[PDB]
């Protein structure tokens, strides 16, 4: 029937996790070391097909690597929810305060 | 969280419902008390709540 | 009183669908806010039925 | 179920100030004697005569 | 001789694309080997279509004109991306970056308000193969994206939304949600539309094309509340090409 | 409720040794927070970037971690990101940017400690309301 896409996709992983096509890059300052270097990289370089595709983004350090690594535990890819991605809303989905 | 509602007596007893959309109406029901299958037809009911002859 | 009743009868063994189907239509239907007389409106006019419906 | 509306047309009153036409055509435009301006033009008349009358 | 902004402020001009004087029938030579880019595009709509519904199925579904009525807030400017030299010797244009939307509200005979996101979102436009001068004949014809004219935040009158708001009727805690069911759930639609650009006039020494376009996509379906028009936008264009 | 030894006693750095501050230097934190960075940080948030609070479990979780007392000192010698990776001087106020933030040109190293105390007092005092804006007003 009509379904609310976004109350659809917080009964999938990204409901518990960091959603690297989806979530709003706000999101990254829950764990040491993606925010902003890191966390910039992994929305432009959108969309991935698994987590472990997050280590090919191009000119990461080898401390920047290691960082991802550490944290590939919290991390999790869904498909495009395209209301979450248009109008930029992944670098501010008006949430503040 | 994974919520689910189950229903007891009544018209739906021994049902259990899943997916989030149906528990949900239900639960927006449930602020209300006890839950009730009404007809809205008959009097071309408006869904919005009147008082009582003891109200008036 | 339906909490009463219902633990009640749980108390005595009953199931969950047991207790619950015990509990009169009436007594549930006076738990249930759309009968309360603070729930109304001025210009809402008519009957109780005209808001929610006939309850079934 | 229109009355008047046959009356202004057959005169030559086509158009609408909203853009329409009673032909059907697309993209004309009446100037002042639309069929809201034969109304407005009776109602300021029928004022005008009220006056006219009140002095009489 | 070339404006500044407190000439241009308040005069309606900021909304107008670039124009070339007549003598600019000239040729941009594309060498093939050589990377291009456009370093400005800017479209310029003169004129909205919209396409009738008769109730009928037949009839003839043509295009009227209509009104606009959100005032010279029209153009899409600024727009850049890369022009790849293709095998055949086609250029594609590539879209990656400018002010590529605006919100425009035309209205119909009638009164009825269309709202619309006028938009080149994405555009992948590509000419002809065989192009070894962009000419006065060229034409850029190319496929773009029409996101929601609403965004995900938005909120209806009664708090209804998206990603944000109530998914119910609070005013009717006890209606029927079956028949409300189109207006309490939002939808955010994602449709493509379908750009042609003709070259008319290239000034071949500075590499500035300039033409007309004809874009054809949907209008607003307010979060899916109702069914969107079929939008015909036409006006004129101007792009600059540089060798990145 | 008073405001105790055990209220003011904050971490002193990152390996577990902690400072008691006394009541004038919480009052003088305060003070020297209200007059150099409430403008920006009323309440423990931050108006020109509401994605970074003041709260202790956010400046745990910095490169390096700020949580503490030297490591706020630090912040206000030489202010980063929230990585670490980039100096922020420029654009944040600081010691070494006091020509551009003449806010900070007379403050002292016991009014950093000051006002690091008060960073990290604040919270244990306030709860939620420390860095949960207008939804705990
Ligand atoms: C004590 C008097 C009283 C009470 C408590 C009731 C109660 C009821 N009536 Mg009954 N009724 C009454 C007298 C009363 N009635 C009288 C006198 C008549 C004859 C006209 C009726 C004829 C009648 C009919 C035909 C119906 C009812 C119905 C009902 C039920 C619905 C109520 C409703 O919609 O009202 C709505 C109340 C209002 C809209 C309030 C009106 C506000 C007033 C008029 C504003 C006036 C302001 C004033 C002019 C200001 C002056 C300013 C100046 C001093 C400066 C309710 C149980 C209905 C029903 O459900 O029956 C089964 C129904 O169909 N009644
Ligand atoms: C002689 C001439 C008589 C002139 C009176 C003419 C009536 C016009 C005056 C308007 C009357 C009020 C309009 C009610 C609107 C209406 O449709 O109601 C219509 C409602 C009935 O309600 C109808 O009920 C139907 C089912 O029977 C359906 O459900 C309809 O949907 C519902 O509208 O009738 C009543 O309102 C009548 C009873 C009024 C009870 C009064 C309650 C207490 C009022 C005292 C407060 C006085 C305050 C005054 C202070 C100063
Ligand atoms: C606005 C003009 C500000 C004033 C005055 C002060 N700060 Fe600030 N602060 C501001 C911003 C925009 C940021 C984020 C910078 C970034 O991009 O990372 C900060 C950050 C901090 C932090 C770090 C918060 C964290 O979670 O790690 C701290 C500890 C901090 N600021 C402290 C601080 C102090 C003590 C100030 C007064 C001297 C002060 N700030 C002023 C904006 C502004
Ligand atoms: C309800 C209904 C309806 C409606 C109706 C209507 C709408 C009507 C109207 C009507 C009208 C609307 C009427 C009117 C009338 C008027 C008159 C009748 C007037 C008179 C006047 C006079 C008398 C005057 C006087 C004077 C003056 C003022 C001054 C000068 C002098 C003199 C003395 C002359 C219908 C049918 C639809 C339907 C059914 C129901
Ligand atoms: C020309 C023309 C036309 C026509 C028109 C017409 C039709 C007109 C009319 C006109 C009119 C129709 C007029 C009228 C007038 C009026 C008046 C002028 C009045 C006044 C009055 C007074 C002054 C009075 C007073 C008083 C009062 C009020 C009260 C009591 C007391 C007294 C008595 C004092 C048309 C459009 C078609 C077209 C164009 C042209």
């Amino acid at each position: 029937e009509l379904v609310n896409v976004v109350d659809e996709k917080l009964g999938t992983a990204y409901g518990e996790k960091i959603d690297l096509n989806n979530t709003n890059i706000a999101a990254f300052i829950q764990y040491r070391g993606l925010y902003p270097t890191l966390a910039k990289l992994i929305v432009k370089n959108a969309p991935y097909e698994s987590v472990e595709d997050v280590l090919n983004i191009p000119g990461l350090t080898e401390r920047q690597k290691q960082i991802l690594r550490e944290n590939l535990e919290h991390f999790t890819v869904t498909e495009v929810e395209t209301a979450l991605v248009e109008g930029g809303d992944r670098y501010n989905n008006g949430l503040y305060k | 969280q994974g919520v689910t509602v189950s229903f007891y007596g009544g018209e739906l007893n021994g049902q259990t419902f899943t997916d989030p959309p149906t528990v949900k109406s239900y639960a927006r029901k449930a602020i209300f008390g006890e839950i009730f299958e009404f007809d809205t037809e008959t009097l071309n009911s408006d869904g919005i709540f009147r008082t009582s002859p003891r109200g008036w | 009183e339906i909490n009463r009743r219902v633990q009640a009868s749980l108390a005595s063994g009953a199931t969950l669908e047991e207790a619950w189907s015990a509990i009169p239509e009436k007594l549930a239907f006076y738990d249930y806010i759309g009968n309360n007389p603070a729930k109304g409106g001025l210009f809402r006019t008519g009957p109780m039925n005209k808001g929610d419906g006939i309850a079934q | 179920g229109m009355f008047v509306l046959p009356f202004m047309a057959r005169l030559g009153v086509t158009g609408s100030w909203s853009g329409w036409s009673i032909t059907g055509e697309t993209g004309i435009d009446p100037g002042f004697w639309s069929f809201e301006g034969v109304a407005l033009a009776h109602i300021v008349l029928s004022g005008l005569l009220f006056l006219a009358a009140c002095w009489h | 001789q070339t404006l500044t902004y407190d000439d241009i402020v308040g005069t309606g001009l900021a909304n107008k694309c670039p124009t070339l004087d007549d003598t600019a029938r000239g040729a941009y030579p594309i060498d093939s080997s050589q990377t291009y880019r456009i370093a400005r595009l800017c479209l310029q709509p003169t004129t909205f279509l919209v396409k009738e519904e008769p109730k009928n199925k037949r009839q003839e579904a043509e295009f009227v004109p209509t009104k606009l009525v959100t005032r010279e807030t029209t153009s899409l400017d600024q727009i850049q991306g890369e022009l790849k030299v293709n095998s055949d010797g086609s250029l594609t244009f590539v879209e990656e970056d400018g002010i590529d939307f605006q919100p425009v509200t035309v209205q119909m005979a009638g009164g009825e308000r269309i709202p619309l996101l006028f938009t080149v979102k994405n555009l992948v436009a590509s000419t002809q193969p065989n192009v070894t001068s962009i000419t006065t004949s060229t034409d850029f014809k190319g496929e773009f994206n029409v996101p929601s004219y609403r965004t995900a935040n938005f909120l209806d009158p009664k708090g209804r939304g998206l990603a944000s708001g109530y998914d119910s009727a609070i005013a009717l805690p006890q209606a029927k949600e079956e028949e409300l069911a189109r207006a309490n759930v939002k939808r955010f639609s994602l449709t493509k539309g379908q750009i042609s650009l003709n070259v008319a006039k290239v000034d071949g020494r500075t590499g500035e094309i300039a033409g007309t376009f004809e874009s054809e996509q949907l209008s607003d379906d307010d979060m899916g509340a109702h069914e969107p028009h079929e939008v015909k936008i036409q006006g004129v264009f101007y792009a600059s090409i540089e060798p990145a | 409720a008073e405001l105790t030894p055990e209220v003011l006693t904050v971490p002193l750095n990152s390996e577990g040794k902690t400072i008691t501050l006394t009541e004038k230097q919480y009052l003088e934190g305060k003070r020297l927070f209200q007059y150099a960075c409430a403008s920006c940080h009323v309440g423990g948030i931050t108006k020109t970037n509401p994605s970074l609070d003041l709260r202790t479990e956010t400046l745990a979780l910095a490169t390096p971690p700020r949580d503490n007392i030297e490591g706020l000192v630090d912040y206000m010698k030489n202010p980063t990101t929230y990585d670490g990776e980039q100096e922020i001087a420029e654009v944040h106020p600081s010691l070494r940017s006091a020509d551009i933030f003449p806010k900070m040109r007379n403050l002292t190293e016991k009014d950093l400690v000051a006002i690091a105390g008060h960073i990290l007092v604040e919270p244990k005092i306030l709860g939620d309301k420390w860095g949960g804006g207008k939804v705990y007003y």
